[PDB]
């Protein structure tokens, strides 16, 4: 099976945040798997692979972009196709960074909620 | 290659920007 954590970065800061603010950290672990898919579930996923997407604030109602960092989707096994579903892979026993993704975004203070999927995969 | 649909899991956290 897999072993996941999502765990937010601290200090997080509201107002104009650096491109590519890292905001938490994937890691997936497994003895038995050597690979692993993942998407973004949210109200508004913006890509055809799910590894972009919107949140909203709890208590603002304030959409932010999300999704997984540059460096790691350039990390990447491949795309592969679950019944014709696009699933980005990853090497399990690894970690990845989940951003504020574009161009620098001016983030309201509030509480945002992420959600991922994760599947392993057997290459 | 194949997935794996019995190990598909969701999680959730909660990312806090402060004032």
């Amino acid at each position: 099976d897999l072993t996941v954590s999502l765990i937010p970065v601290s200090g997080l800061k509201a107002g104009k945040n650096a491109p590519s603010a890292k905001i938490a950290k994937l890691v997936v672990n497994s003895t038995t798997l050597k690979e692993f898919g993942v998407r973004g579930i949210s109200n508004n996923v913006v890509d055809s692979t799910g590894t972009a997407w919107r949140v909203a604030g709890k208590n603002t109602g304030k959409e932010i972009g999300v999704g997984l960092s540059s460096d790691s989707l350039r990390r990447s096994d491949s795309t592969e196709k679950w019944n014709g579903v696009n699933w980005m892979t990853f090497n399990s026993n690894d970690t990845l960074d989940i951003v504020l993704t574009g161009p620098a975004q001016n983030v309201t203070a509030d509480t945002y909620p992420i959600t991922l999927d994760v599947v392993g995969y057997q290459p | 290659g194949s997935f794996l649909p019995n190990s598909e899991q969701q999680k959730s956290a909660d990312i806090v920007f402060s004032s």
